[PDB]
C-alpha cells in the first residue's frame, strides 16, 4: 500500500478496496488490523479521507500525464460519479492544488496551461540548442570511434 | 600562432544558430522602444525649439534593428535547417 | 493604353507631373475596366495633388475617383462633397451617389436626365452608364458586409431582385469579380462569407511591414545620397 | 514505425495491434510513460496519444542505410540554405 | 463593467473565460512614437519654407 | 571522470613552438610533451606545459622512448618556479592518436592517476576547437563485449587568464573583431554556424556510410544517441508553431519598421538642415 502511492500510475479505488478492505478494516488473527479504519464513525471518516487521498493522487497523476481527458473518463477512473468528480475537481482548482479548466459544455478537463507564443518559441529554441549540443557530442565521439578503429 | 590565438575568443558554430531568449527579446524591445518614445518627445521639443536626442535616437535604432534582424534571420535559418 | 504599357514613367520626376500621369493612367484603367487599379492610381494622384493650388485638376480627379469608386461598389467619402472648392462641382455627383446608395434607380435616371449631360462635358458619361447598369454590386457588397450567412431568398428580397435564381447569379458573379468574399452552398441556398482569420497570425502584417520598411529605407537612402555638400 | 511526422497514435490501431480492448490502451501507454520509455501525452476527446521519444533502440543495416539517406537529405538542405545565405549576403558579409 | 473577463455565447448558452492578454506595450509605445514623429514632420514642414 | 578541460592560450602557444622547433629540422610525426595545470571540483585547468624528448618507430607501433627522468626534473624545475602547477596530462601534435599512445598514457597515469591527454592539431587551422581531451577508461563494456583500453572523450574549451588575455589581445591588435558584433559580424556568425553544422553533418554521414558498408563495426550504442538527434527535430509547419512564429515575426517586424521610420525621419531632417545651411552659406557669400 505504501509503495502504491509512490508509483506514478492511477490506482483504482474499486480494486484497492477489493484488495485491502478485509486486511485494513476487518483484519484477522494473522493480521492485527489497526483502529484507523475500523467500523467506528471516526473510522468511516478516515476511510472517506483515504478515498479522498486516493482520488487526489490519481488526479495528480492525470494532471502529470493527460492533457485533455473527458469528464466521463475521469469519473470512471476516479470511481466517482460525474457530478462528484466535477465538484472534487472544482474544489481542488479553487484551492490552487492543481491546474485545470473544466469545459463543462463539452465535458473536457483540459490540463495544460495556455501556450503563449513566447514560451512555445522558447521551447523550440531549447530543443534546437539541445539538438546542436548532442550533435556536437556525437561528432566528438564519432571522431573518437574512427580514431581508435584505425 | 595568430590563428590559434584567435581560437581563444572564437564563438562556437552552435552560437551563430542559437536564438536569444524570446521572453527576454520582447522585454528588451519594450524597454528600448519606450526609451525611443522619450527620445522622440525630446527630439520634437528640440527641433521645434530650433529656429542630444538625435544621436541617442540613432543609437537606439541601430540596437533595435540589429537585434530584431539578427533574431528574425536566425529564426528563419533554424526553421529551414531543422525539419 | 498601348503607350503606357510600353513606355515607363520616370519615378524621379515632379510630383505635379506624377499627379497628371497618375490621373491619366487612372482614366485609362477605368475605361479599360481595371477599376480597382484605377481607383488606387487616382487616390495616389489626389494624394500627390499640389495641396491647394490646382482647383480644376483636383475637381476632375475627385469626379473620376468618385465615379470609379461607385463602380467598385464603395461609397466615397462624404467630405469630398462639402469642401468649399468642390461643393458645387461635385453636387451632381452627390446626387448620383445618394441615388445609388438609396438604391432608387428612378432617382438615377432622373439625375441622368437633368445633370447627366454635364457628365458628357466632364467626359464620364460612359462610366455613369456602366454604373447605372452596375448599381446592384453596391447592394451585394453591403449585404456581404452586414450579414455573414444570409440566404439567397433574403438577398433577393433585400436587393429588389425578382427571383432567387437571379440572386444566385448576381452573388456568384460578384464573388468571382473580386467584390465579395462568400460562397453559396447551393445544396440549401445560403451564402456563407469566408470566415475572418486572425490576420496578425498570418503573413499579411509581415508583407505590409516589408513594404513600409522598404519605403523607409529608400527614403533614407535618397536623403543621405545627395547631402549637397558644396566645394 | 511511425513516420516521425504523424507521431500521433489512434486508439483503433493500438487495440488491433496489441489485441487489447480500447479501454486498456490508455492505461498501457500510461504505464509505458511512467516507466520512463515514453514522454508523450494522452488526449481523450480525440483519444490520440501525442508522442515524443527519449528511449532509443538498436539499429540494423537496412535501417542504418535509410537513416543515413535521411541524414544526407538533411545535410543537402543545410548546404543549400548556407549557399543561399552567403550568396544573398555577400556584400554585408565582410 | 470590465469585471471578470469573459464573453457570453447566447447562441448555445455559455460564458467563456480567458486570460486577457496584457496590451503589448511595444505596440502602444510604437503608436506614441508614430504620433511624435508626425509632430516632428509637421515641425519640419514649418521648416523647409526657407528653400 | 572529468567534466571539462579548460586550456589556456599559453599551452597551445608552447606546443606550437615545440612542434615548429622539432619539425624545422627533425621532420617527424606527433611530438610529445607534458601538460600541467590546476584541478577544481571536477574541471581541469591546463595552464603550463613542457616538451619531453620523445622518439618513435613506425614499425611494430611500440618502439618508442619518452624520457622518465626528463619529465621528473622538468616538473622539479616548474614546481620550484610555480608549485601550483600539477601534472595533469600530456599532449601530442599528431592529428590522430597512434596505437602507441596507450603506453604513454599509462606512463602519465603513473604520475597522475586521472591523467588526460590533449591532442593539439598544430598543423591544421580549421573551423575551431584545436584541442581534444581524452581520458583512459577501463570497464567490462556493460553489454558483454571484449574489453580493451579505449580513450573516452572529455569536452574541452579555451579559457584565458587575465595576463594571458591582455597578452593575446595586444598580440592580435590587427584582426580582432568588434565585441559589440553589429549586423555584419552577426550575419557572418550565422554563416559560420551554418558551415559548422554542414561540416558536422557531413562527418556524421561519412561515419554512417562507413558503418553501413562494413568498413566500421556497428557500435550498437551511442549510434542510438545519434538516433536521438534524429528524433529531436522540431517538426516545423505545425499549426500552433506556425501561428506563434508569425506572431513573433510580426512583433519584431513592427519594431524594425518603427526604427526604420525613425531613421528615415532623422535623415530627412538632416537633409533639410544641410540644404538650409548650404543656401545660407551661398547667400551669405554675397
Amino acid at each position: 500500500l505504501l509503495k502504491l502511492f509512490t508509483t506514478m500510475e492511477l490506482m483504482r479505488w474499486s480494486t484497492l478496496v477489493e484488495d485491502y478492505g478485509m486486511e485494513l478494516r476487518k483484519g484477522s488473527l494473522e493480521s492485527p488490523a489497526t483502529d484507523v479504519f475500523g467500523s467506528t464513525e471516526e473510522g468511516e471518516k478516515r476511510w472517506k479521507d483515504l478515498k479522498n487521498r486516493v482520488v487526489e493522487h490519481n488526479i495528480r497523476i492525470m494532471a502529470k500525464y493527460y492533457t485533455r481527458i473527458t469528464m466521463k473518463r475521469m469519473a470512471q477512473l476516479l470511481d466517482l460519479s460525474v457530478d462528484e468528480s466535477e465538484a472534487f475537481l472544482s474544489n481542488l482548482v479553487v484551492n490552487k492544488t492543481i491546474f485545470a479548466k473544466v469545459d463543462r459544455l463539452a465535458g473536457i478537463i483540459n490540463f495544460q496551461r495556455p501556450k503563449d507564443p513566447n514560451n512555445l518559441l522558447n521551447d523550440w529554441s531549447q530543443k534546437l540548442n539541445s539538438l546542436m549540443s548532442l550533435v556536437n557530442k556525437t561528432t566528438h565521439l564519432i571522431a573518437k570511434e574512427e580514431m581508435i578503429h584505425n | 600562432e595568430q590563428k590559434m590565438l584567435l581560437n581563444l575568443h572564437k564563438k562556437s558554430w552552435m552560437e551563430g544558430l542559437t536564438l536569444q531568449d524570446y521572453s527576454e527579446h520582447c522585454k528588451h524591445n519594450e524597454s528600448v522602444v519606450k526609451e525611443m518614445l522619450e527620445l522622440a518627445k525630446n527630439y520634437n521639443k528640440a527641433v521645434e525649439e530650433e529656429d542630444d536626442p538625435k544621436r541617442h535616437l540613432e543609437e537606439h535604432v541601430d540596437v533595435l534593428m540589429t537585434s530584431n534582424i539578427v533574431q528574425c534571420l536566425a529564426a528563419m535559418l533554424d526553421t529551414v535547417v531543422f525539419k | 493604353e498601348k503607350l503606357v504599357s510600353k513606355s515607363v514613367f520616370p519615378e524621379q520626376a515632379n510630383n505635379n507631373e506624377w499627379a497628371r500621369y497618375l490621373y491619366y493612367t487612372g482614366r485609362i484603367k477605368a475605361i479599360q475596366l481595371e477599376y480597382s487599379e484605377a481607383r488606387r492610381t487616382m487616390t495616389n494622384a489626389l494624394r500627390k495633388a499640389p495641396q491647394h493650388t490646382a482647383v480644376g485638376f483636383k475637381q476632375t480627379v475627385h469626379k473620376l475617383l468618385i465615379v470609379v469608386e461607385l463602380l467598385l461598389g464603395e461609397i466615397p467619402d462624404r467630405l469630398q462633397f462639402r469642401q468649399p472648392s468642390l461643393k458645387r462641382s461635385l453636387m451632381p455627383y452627390f446626387l448620383l451617389t445618394q441615388a445609388v446608395r438609396t438604391g432608387n434607380l428612378a432617382k438615377f435616371n432622373q439625375v441622368l436626365d437633368q445633370f447627366g449631360e454635364k457628365f458628357q462635358a466632364d467626359g464620364t458619361y460612359t462610366l455613369i452608364i456602366r454604373l447605372r447598369h452596375n448599381v446592384i454590386k453596391t447592394g451585394v457588397r453591403m449585404i456581404s458586409l452586414s450579414y455573414s450567412r444570409i440566404s439567397l431568398a433574403d438577398i433577393a428580397q433585400k436587393l429588389q431582385l425578382d427571383s432567387p435564381e437571379d440572386a444566385e447569379f448576381i452573388v456568384a458573379k460578384a464573388i468571382r469579380d473580386g467584390v465579395i468574399e462568400a460562397s453559396i452552398n447551393h445544396e440549401k441556398g445560403y451564402v456563407q462569407s469566408k470566415e475572418m482569420i486572425d490576420i496578425y497570425s498570418t503573413r499579411e502584417p509581415q508583407l505590409a511591414f516589408h513594404q513600409r520598411i522598404s519605403f523607409c529605407l529608400d527614403i533614407h537612402n535618397m536623403s543621405v545620397k545627395a547631402m549637397r555638400f558644396p566645394p | 514505425t511511425r513516420p516521425a511526422n504523424h507521431r500521433q497514435l489512434t486508439f483503433e490501431e493500438i487495440a488491433k495491434s496489441a489485441k487489447i480492448t480500447v479501454n486498456e490502451v490508455e492505461l498501457l501507454v500510461m504505464k509505458a510513460l511512467s516507466v520512463g520509455l515514453v514522454k508523450g501525452s494522452i488526449d481523450e476527446v480525440d483519444k490520440r496519444v501525442h508522442m515524443t521519444w527519449v528511449q532509443p533502440r538498436v539499429l540494423d543495416l537496412q535501417q542504418i542505410k535509410g537513416m543515413k539517406d535521411r541524414l544526407e537529405f538533411w545535410c543537402t538542405d543545410v548546404k543549400s540554405m548556407e549557399m543561399l545565405v552567403e550568396h544573398q549576403a555577400h556584400d554585408i558579409l565582410t | 463593467d470590465k469585471k471578470f473577463h469573459g464573453i457570453l455565447d447566447q447562441g448555445e448558452g455559455v460564458l467563456i473565460i480567458f486570460d486577457e492578454p496584457p496590451v503589448d506595450k511595444t505596440y502602444e509605445a510604437a503608436l506614441e512614437t508614430i504620433q511624435n514623429m508626425s509632430k516632428v514632420v509637421d515641425s519640419l514642414y514649418n521648416k523647409a519654407k526657407k528653400l | 571522470a572529468v567534466q571539462k578541460v579548460v586550456v589556456h592560450p599559453l599551452v597551445l602557444l608552447s606546443v606550437v613552438d615545440h612542434f615548429n622547433r622539432i619539425g624545422k629540422v627533425g621532420n617527424q610525426k606527433r611530438v610529445v610533451g607534458v601538460l600541467l595545470g590546476s584541478w577544481q571540483k571536477k574541471v581541469l585547468d591546463v595552464s603550463n606545459s613542457f616538451a619531453v624528448p620523445f622518439d618513435e618507430d613506425d614499425k611494430d607501433d611500440s618502439v618508442w622512448f619518452l624520457d622518465h627522468d626528463y619529465l621528473e626534473n622538468m616538473y622539479g624545475m616548474f614546481k620550484k618556479v610555480n608549485a601550483r602547477e600539477r601534472i595533469v596530462g600530456w599532449y601530442h601534435t599528431g592529428p590522430k592518436l597512434h596505437k602507441n599512445d596507450i603506453a604513454i598514457n599509462e606512463l602519465m597515469k603513473r604520475y597522475c592517476p586521472n591523467s588526460v591527454l590533449v591532442i593539439i592539431d598544430v598543423k591544421p587551422k580549421d573551423l575551431g576547437l584545436p584541442t581534444e581531451a581524452y581520458i583512459s577508461v577501463e570497464e567490462v563494456h556493460d553489454d558483454g563485449t571484449p574489453t580493451s583500453k579505449t580513450f573516452e572523450h572529455v569536452t574541452s574549451e579555451i579559457g584565458a587568464e587575465e595576463a594571458e588575455e591582455v597578452g593575446v589581445e595586444h598580440l592580435l591588435r590587427d584582426i580582432k573583431d568588434t565585441t559589440v558584433g553589429t549586423l555584419s559580424q552577426r550575419i557572418t556568425n550565422q554563416v559560420h554556424g551554418l558551415k559548422g553544422l554542414n561540416s558536422k553533418l557531413l562527418d556524421i554521414r561519412s561515419y554512417l556510410e562507413k558503418v553501413a558498408t562494413g568498413k566500421l563495426p556497428i557500435n550498437h550504442q551511442i549510434i542510438y544517441q545519434l538516433q536521438d538527434v534524429f528524433n529531436l527535430l522540431p517538426d516545423v509547419s505545425l499549426q500552433e508553431f506556425v501561428k506563434a512564429f508569425y506572431l513573433k515575426t510580426n512583433d519584431q517586424m513592427v519594431v524594425v519598421y518603427l526604427a526604420s521610420l525613425i531613421r528615415s525621419v532623422v535623415a530627412l531632417h538632416n537633409l533639410i538642415n544641410n540644404k538650409i545651411a548650404n543656401r545660407d552659406a551661398e547667400k551669405k557669400e554675397g
